[PDB]
């Protein structure tokens, strides 16, 4: 019923500049051992009750030529690795689609609660922002959450707003997303 | 600024007893299958790349030491130590805002999935269903896993959707209700 992972994370920033790079196996939900390109060889880590397992997984890592000289190239792997599709995924985007109506009210009093639905986008980051008649609204029980992803290589993710009917009164929700400089809105009166 | 790209080999006994998943700050990039011996990509967008890379050498001995490990090591302890269980957690929810009537799409989310082992089955009040998209795990940073299952289908105000994830072949199901609004 076990499981092992033999994990190993790139990072890079934009361009496709490599910044780190880490080799680690690990058993169970606990964490073996881990490269060290400084000395070199793969280190053990989680002296737990298997601080024993530890040494002898990175002793055997550690005696193969082409895994050592696998990782030690490391990094300039990262490049090209990434190379061919890194400046798609950097500057791949979906802009978001807003849509507000009212729903059933969570928390609070008010008779209205209102529900700004942002979805269809691609990265996760997004700012919402509420207005009352071109006003600013500053924030108490909007509460949202933290862009669900949809696996579908898109995201989504819901604000809330109660409030108090008055007609002449306009509430607009504006959405900024970091794919798109212009800011979407969806407004809603009584 | 900063982006992550993780390649992630595990192998268990059970279910798929070995996988490989290549994410990007945490979506999937492809997967890999080890019977065609060639990656998949979780969108088409991407084909091209999944196509090339070549570093088979490096899966070719990861996935050996991976398997070593299962061989070795585990019976060694099987019974000897705990086994880290995670319990699942599933939620449902539609792509796009709610239209009845208008095409849509459910999505079956499962969290804290661990180990990767499960069968995902979707009912209509109780009236099971099909047309569901195969259920796609994915490796997530901190060692763990989810996955999706998404059914078109076209809401409509008496439906009453279920997601049901099946843990562990038979040890612990968890059932995720999805009503209009
Ligand atoms: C990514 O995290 C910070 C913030 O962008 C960055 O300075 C750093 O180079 C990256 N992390 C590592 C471990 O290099
Ligand atoms: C849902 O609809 C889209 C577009 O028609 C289609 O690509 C997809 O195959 C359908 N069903 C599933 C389970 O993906």
């Amino acid at each position: 019923g076990f499981v092992a992972h033999v994990e190993s994370t790139c990072v890079l920033n934009d361009a496709g500049t490599p910044q780190d790079f880490t080799y680690c196996v690990s058993f169970n939900k606990d964490l073996l051992a881990c490269w060290d390109p400084d000395v070199g060889k793969i280190v053990p880590c989680e002296f737990g009750v298997l601080s024993r397992l530890a040494e002898i997984i990175s002793n055997i890592l550690n005696e193969q030529e082409s895994l050592i000289h696998r990782l030690q190239n490391g990094l300039q792997d990262c490049a090209t690795h990434t190379q061919p599709f890194w400046d798609v995924l950097t500057h791949r985007t979906r802009a978001p689609s807003v849509r507000v109506a009212q729903t059933t009210p969570f928390n609070t009093r008010e008779p209205v609660m209102l529900a700004c639905y942002v979805w269809g986008f691609y990265p996760a980051d997004v700012t919402i922002t509420w207005m009352k008649n071109g006003q600013l609204v500053p924030s108490h029980s909007n509460k949202e959450k933290t862009a669900q992803p949809n696996g579908d290589w898109t995201y989504q993710t819901v604000s809330y707003l109660a409030l108090t009917p008055s007609y002449g009164d306009v509430y607009t929700c504006v959405v900024q997303h970091s794919g798109t400089s212009e800011p979407i809105r969806g407004d809603w009166t009584p | 600024q900063n982006h992550t790209f993780r390649h992630t080999l595990f192998c268990q006994d059970g279910i798929p007893n070995i996988g490989l998943s290549e994410t990007y700050d945490e979506d999937e990039l492809f997967s890999f299958d080890f019977s065609q011996n060639t990656r998949v990509p979780r969108l088409p967008d991407f084909a091209e790349w999944a196509q090339g890379q070549g570093d088979a050498s490096a899966i070719a001995f990861d996935k050996s030491f991976c398997e070593m490990l299962m061989r070795e090591v585990s019976p060694k302890l099987e019974g000897q130590i705990p086994v880290s269980r995670g319990l699942p957690v599933a939620e449902v929810f539609t792509l796009k805002p709610l239209e009845f009537g208008k095409p849509n799409t459910l999505v079956c989310f499962i969290s804290n999935l661990f180990p990767p082992t499960l069968t995902v089955n979707w009912q209509l009040h109780s009236a099971p269903v099909e047309g569901a998209s195969p259920t796609s795990i994915s490796a997530v940073d901190g060692l763990t896993f989810q996955a999706f299952s998404y059914l078109n289908f076209t809401p409509e105000p008496f439906d009453l959707y279920s997601c049901t994830v099946t843990h562990e072949i038979d040890r612990y199901t968890a059932i995720a209700y999805w009503v209009p609004q």
